């Protein structure tokens, strides 16, 4: 069970609402991250003028339809959008919808009365991106035009000024595409059209007013030189890195020498600053190789193009195999599971061990079925492959799976391990995952959603 | 024996260990990173959406949406699909966005010095990246397989020999950078086979790791290079009985700023490459020059200490240091009459004075121009036609004249003949006001009302050259507390005296952020005071730039570059750090008029009222001509207002009637880059660093362009930092080397080297607890 | 050139 990967099962079409009668599209998709274990997982699809909130329930009927829709939300307003985040309310803990575009105000929502909470003004461009700290839910941050990162508070000490901090400086020279939080709250990844990925480090904020937010100056980590083109989507996975940019068809892993997050938080002023113009990296945490960065693996996304604004998403969660999922520009939707790279290794280490002990001569068996390493034994008086690994073994056998689980080139390609086609000419704008990881959203242009699931209770 | 071919062999074989022990650093860390999942935080503990049904319909707005349902390994739909109509909640925002804006805008006190930037063939680039991370992939293990292979001469030292000695080396290298290596590796390479193996072995590794067909390729000369002590050589940033002294100061003299005092600041010049030429004592002649003048005039003319002073009396042996320290304070102090050294190196090194004691013993007349009398500080008939003095946008910029004989051409003057015309000498030129006919002496105005004004029996000099008064020259009208920051609200005082002064007294009128009343325009500035004409209003502050900075900037922004200097060619950038007068509009008929001041040897723009302006009123200049295209070249309240006003940083709106916003600078991050920039030197000792940014950092929070206000921020220093400073013996050395220099120059009294003796005994012997 | 639009 824990190694099953998703199928497609039910897929939408949202009107048309950008009249031209079809160049709409879904831009973001967010599920709600504070029900409670085991509730209906509820996520929002965030196209430019709608915010689309279903309920997913999982069916006994193949033919039933497990999404249902349970509130429609326009924005009144001119604002063209493209970013979502959830939050709370900080009294009565009630869902609150946060809702970015072109204006550069961010609208949040309480969406369960289909009221508005309060608007974030203070941008100077519209928003590209929107993420919630994982460590305090009330915390929001935004990627904005104007090429500064706002950090905005909706606890109520802030309600008269909530922009409590501003990410600005040199760190960034053009728009930014892409903002994410550490699970630890305090470090921040900005990136865009300056090719630039920016690690920084958020003080403590305090429980009271303040007048004025707290202004950076110097990211702790800064770099032009992972990507050769602009980056639209960055993300922390555990301490390390995921980015991709334009034109390059990857998904990099890689990570910043010297950082971990079991370290104490660096102060502002333990932040590199811009001395000599020709360095394109620098960082704080240099402490093994001379470089500031290690590139560690690709994702191969073959046919994103020139498309950029596409988004990946991670589904990491204690006790469940990490699944990358990412859709790409011409209708495929593509899945690595994380834990597929470790088992192959470990059994391409039993197979070479066995193969000298024993002279070339060893047998193959699956798992999954009946048998142990033991009942195997048994009959002949062995190594055990993956039921997941399929075709001594041929080399075109041997080299499927290499391409698709051996982690021993940073500039190879690794292929992905399940890929499915969508029928019609698709582009993914946005990833969502489910808290127990048995749904999957992908959705974008033509206001289209694509459901995946498993682990589902079909019968007949 | 080897050969190439043997040696290649056992590289590729040593190689393969790489991806093998890449895919288990990956494969470690993807599975440390599964271990620590986080746990989902803050669940309610009750489902929020739980009480919600289905929106869909059995003079609302309406939308629809078209399902299908999918099963199979493929997606094969169940069939066409099914359409609903949902109503619509419409949710209007109660809130417009703020005008537009690019860049966080950060208001800084004065102008900033900014380094020439990049632009970022893309082949290349991409190419070069590549080869750099597989040159850091391989570099750690050159080491481990050299001791692996274990040949004879096989090296990281040998190798680093071999690749000097090689021709390639004239390509890639120096003069001096070659010195620097020979220096640390000198150029035998042991026996000759122990030559040979070096040379084969370097052949291998590029026949194996450097091949031309690849991309990812490297030679071993570029891991070579990335060697801790072969990179430094290859790194630019480097700032530098009398002989003795003359290089035991050198970083004094070499970074000290003339006119800020401080060691890394906003003056002096970048050129192409970013290195920089400080406004140094340097740049008139270093040490010699200037304290030759002070023996000289020193030539032409009180309690003792409380630490065993000689003057009453007159032990562990001396090192270099302290004799040293004991040499310069010696040759700087001079033929001195009330100043010794004997109890300041006694309050420097831990000793008692009466053993530094034991240890010690042991005008060519010129004819004045008819244009310009220094004596009653006037001009005179054709000056304008005589002198580029006033005239800032013509002006090239040259060293102060630092020659011996009288400033004239034959004698090499810059003053008297770099230019089309003569300009004056000023406070820095070597020179004095009874030798040079041409040294500036201030202005003559005087008055128990308002004095040095632009309508003034006889005018001010110092506005008729458009300059304000100098805090030490200008004695009749006040400039002296005037022109200091700490008198800068004392309205009393302001309201007679020297009304030419409105820089340094860095006091701006009341103004607050807006919406311009212009269409088409987005952000203006208002006035939240009155403001009579003829009032200074604001300076236009900004990043300092070179004509192919702005070019590139122009460039890269796909841009408002106000001209300071035409000539020399400095351009003022407000566009990220400024304050706000960078959001002052256009207007042909304007109510404020920019003008370019030269005010202790910095120039700088300032804000003047041509009209009388209310408060609430949005203010505008008349841009003319300063704004070039470069390329194409080539209780104080809100105010009530239509206009909606903002804070600047939290851009919150403004209510009519409450208290201005006035935010204090923040300069930390400036400080840091300061502190950063010198620590970046490669031949500065740190003990030479911890002192030089320990005084930096206090100097240039102060923000001095006069001389007259450094003796009183000299003794605060040393007074905060006594304890500090006696601690540690190298920062007592180093801080009586900035006392030397600074004596040299004449710019620190006699009576503050005797009060900071004082202070530093007092903390040793607070310290002797 | 990059383009965001789809195509
Ligand atoms: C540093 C001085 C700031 C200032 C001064 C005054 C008097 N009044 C002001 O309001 C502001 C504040 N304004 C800026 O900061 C600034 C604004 C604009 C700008 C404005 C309006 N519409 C567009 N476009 C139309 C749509 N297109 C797709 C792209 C954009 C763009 C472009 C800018 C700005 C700074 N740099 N740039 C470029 C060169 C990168
Ligand atoms: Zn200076
Ligand atoms: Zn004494
Ligand atoms: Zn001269
Ligand atoms: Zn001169
Ligand atoms: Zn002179
Ligand atoms: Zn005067
Ligand atoms: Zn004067
Ligand atoms: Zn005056």
């Amino acid at each position: 069970a824990e190694w099953e990967l998703p199928r497609l099962r039910t897929s939408f079409i949202f009107q048309d609402d950008y009249k031209s009668q079809d160049l709409a599209e879904f831009f973001d998709v967010k599920f709600y991250p504070y029900s409670p274990p085991g509730a209906p997982p509820v996520f929002a699809a965030t196209s430019k003028k709608h915010a689309v909130i279903c309920r997913l329930t999982q069916t006994t009927d193949k033919d039933a339809n497990p999404c249902e829709i349970i509130q429609l939300i326009r924005d009144d307003g001119n604002e063209a959008n493209c970013a979502s985040c959830w939050s709370k309310d900080p009294i009565t803990d009630q869902p609150l919808l946060c809702i970015a575009g072109n204006e550069g105000n961010v609208k949040v929502y309480n969406v369960t009365e289909g009221k508005l909470y309060r608007t974030l003004v203070g941008h100077g461009g519209g928003i590209n991106d929107l993420a919630t700290s994982p460590a305090n839910p009330y915390i929001i941050a935004s990627a904005s035009d104007d090429t500064t990162i706002r950090i905005w508070s909706l606890a109520p000490e802030h309600e008269k000024q909530p922009c409590v901090c501003i990410l600005g400086g040199e760190g960034h020279s053009y728009d930014l595409l892409s903002v994410a939080f550490h699970d630890n709250g305090r470090y921040v990844l900005s990136a865009g059209h300056d090719q630039v990925i920016n690690l920084w480090a958020l003080p403590e904020f305090p429980n009271e007013h303040m007048e004025i937010p707290i202004v950076i100056y110097y990211p702790h980590f800064s770099s032009s030189e992972i990507h050769n083109n602009l980056v639209d989507c960055v993300a922390f996975y555990g301490d390390l890195i995921l980015s991709r940019a334009c034109h390059e068809d990857t998904i990099v892993l890689w990570r910043i020498e010297g950082f971990s997050s079991d370290d104490p938080i660096p102060g502002p002023l333990d932040a590199p600053t811009p001395t000599d113009m020709t360095k394109q990296t620098r960082s704080y945490f240099t402490p093994s190789r001379p470089a500031m960065f290690t590139r560690l693996a690709q994702f191969h996304t073959p046919d994103c193009g020139v498309q950029f604004f596409m988004r990946f998403r991670m589904y990491h969660v204690p006790g469940k195999h990490p699944i990358l999922a990412f859709a790409n520009a011409k209708s495929k939707t593509f899945f690595w599971d994380l834990a597929r790279f470790g088992e192959y290794a470990r059994f391409m280490a039993d197979l070479k061990e066995a193969q000298q002990s024993y002279n070339g001569r060893v047998v193959v068996v699956d798992q999954g079925q009946g048998i142990s390493l033991a009942q195997a034994q048994q009959v002949h008086g062995v190594v055990m492959k993956p039921a997941w690994l399929v075709p001594g073994f041929s080399r075109e056998t041997l080299q499927a799976w290499a391409d698709m689980y051996d982690l021993s080139n940073p500039v190879g390609l690794i292929k992905a391990h399940r890929s499915l086609a969508i029928d019609g000419a698709f582009v993914g704008r946005q990833v969502g995952w489910s808290p127990e990881g048995e749904w999957c959203v992908v959705v974008g242009n033509g206001n289209r959603a694509l459901i995946y699931q498993r682990w589902g209770k079909e019968r007949g | 024996e080897w050969t190439v071919d043997k040696i290649a062999s056992a590289l590729s074989v040593l190689a393969e260990e790489v991806p093998q022990n890449h895919s288990r650093l990956v494969n470690f860390l993807l599975e440390e990173t599964e271990k620590r999942a986080p746990q989902p935080r803050h669940l309610s503990k009750t489902d929020p959406f739980a009480h919600m049904k289905s929106k869909a319909i059995d003079g609302v707005p309406t939308m629809d949406v078209k399902f299908k349902q999918h099963s199979g390994e493929y997606g094969k739909s169940r069939n066409s699909g099914r359409r609903f109509q949902y109503p619509v909640v419409c949710i209007k925002p109660d809130r417009e966005p703020v005008p537009i804006y690019y860049f966080h805008h950060a208001e800084i006190r004065k102008n900033i010095l900014a380094l020439n930037s990049q632009l970022n063939p893309r082949s290349q680039k991409i190419a070069k990246r590549a080869q750099a991370e597989y040159a850091a992939t391989l570099a750690p293990y050159l080491e481990p397989w050299l001791r692996k292979l274990n040949i004879e001469g096989c090296t990281k030292s040998n190798l680093i020999r071999f690749m000097a000695s090689q021709p390639e080396s004239d390509d890639s290298m120096t003069p001096q950078q070659k010195s620097n290596l020979l220096d640390t590796y000198s150029d035998d390479m042991g026996s000759p086979q122990a030559v040979r193996n070096a040379s084969m072995f370097t052949e291998a590794w590029d026949r194996v790791f450097n091949d031309q067909s690849k991309l990812r390729r490297v030679a071993l000369r570029d891991i070579l290079m990335l060697d801790k002590n072969v990179e430094p050589i290859f790194d630019n940033k480097r700032a530098k009985l009398m002989q003795k002294v003359i290089d035991a100061l050198g970083s004094y003299t070499t970074l000290g700023c003339l006119i800020c005092f401080s060691h890394d600041c906003e003056h002096g010049e970048i050129e192409r490459d970013n290195q920089k030429r400080c406004f140094s004592l340097e740049e008139i002649g270093g040490l010699m020059p200037s304290l030759r003048r002070k023996w000289a005039a020193q030539i032409e003319q009180h309690p003792p200490c409380r630490n065993e002073c000689y003057r009453i009396h007159g032990v562990p042996p001396w090192s270099e240091n302290e004799v040293g320290t004991l040499e310069w304070m010696f040759a700087t102090i001079g033929y001195s009459q009330t100043l010794r050294p004997e109890c300041f190196v006694g309050a420097i090194l831990g000793r008692p004075c009466w053993d530094v004691h034991r240890k010690l013993q042991e005008i060519p007349k010129q004819k004045s121009l008819p244009w310009y009398d220094r004596r009653k500080k006037q001009l005179m008939s054709d000056w304008a036609d005589a002198t580029i003095t006033h005239e800032h946008a013509v002006r090239e910029l040259f060293a102060p004249c630092h020659h011996d004989g009288p400033c004239t051409a034959a004698n090499g003057c810059p003053c008297a003949s770099a230019g089309t015309h003569p300009v004056l000498c000023e406070r820095f030129c070597l020179c004095t006001a009874e030798e040079c006919p041409l040294k500036f002496t201030g202005c003559a105005c005087h008055s128990s009302g308002k004095t040095c004004l632009q309508r003034q029996g006889r005018p001010c000099i110092c506005v008729q050259l458009n300059r304000e008064c100098d805090p030490t020259l200008c004695k009749g009208c006040g400039a002296r507390e005037r022109a200091d920051p700490e008198n800068a609200y004392d309205e009393v005082l302001h309201s007679t005296g020297c009304q030419n002064v409105a820089l340094q007294r860095g006091a701006a009128k009341a103004v607050v952020l807006g919406k311009s009343q212009l269409e088409a325009c987005g952000y203006g500035l208002f006035a939240a005071e009155d403001i009579e004409e003829g009032e200074f209003v604001i300076e236009y502050t900004g990043e300092l730039i070179s004509h192919d900075e702005g070019v590139r900037r122009e460039h890269r922004r796909g841009s408002f570059l106000f001209t300071l200097l035409e000539q020399e060619g400095i351009w003022v950038d407000a566009a990220i750090y400024g304050n706000l007068s960078r959001y002052i509009n256009h207007a042909t008929d304007g109510n404020i008029m920019p003008k370019i001041m030269y005010v202790n040897h910095e120039w700088r723009i300032k804000f003047t009222a041509i009209k009388d302006i209310k408060a609430g009123e949005e203010l505008f200049f008349n841009y003319g001509d300063n704004f070039p295209n470069l390329t194409k070249k080539l209780p104080l309240l809100v105010p009530k207002t239509t206009q909606p006003l903002f804070d600047p940083l939290s851009k919150v709106q403004l209510l009519p009637g409450q208290p201005l916003p006035q935010h204090p600078i923040d300069d930390s991050w400036l400080l840091l880059k300061h502190r950063d920039n010198l620590q970046d030197f490669i031949d500065l000792r740190p003990e030479e660093k911890e002192f030089l940014q320990e005084w930096d950092a206090f100097i240039l929070r102060r923000h001095i362009s006069s001389e007259q206000y450094l003796p009183r921020y000299f003794l605060r220093f040393v007074r905060e930092k006594a304890d500090w400073l006696v601690s540690k013996r190298s920062r007592g050395e180093e801080f009586s080397k900035l006392v030397a220099t600074l004596l040299a120059r004449r710019v620190l009294p006699e009576r503050v080297v005797i009060e900071a003796t004082q202070v530093l005994n007092d903390a040793r012997g607070r310290l002797r607890e | 050139a990059a383009r965001k639009s789809a195509p």
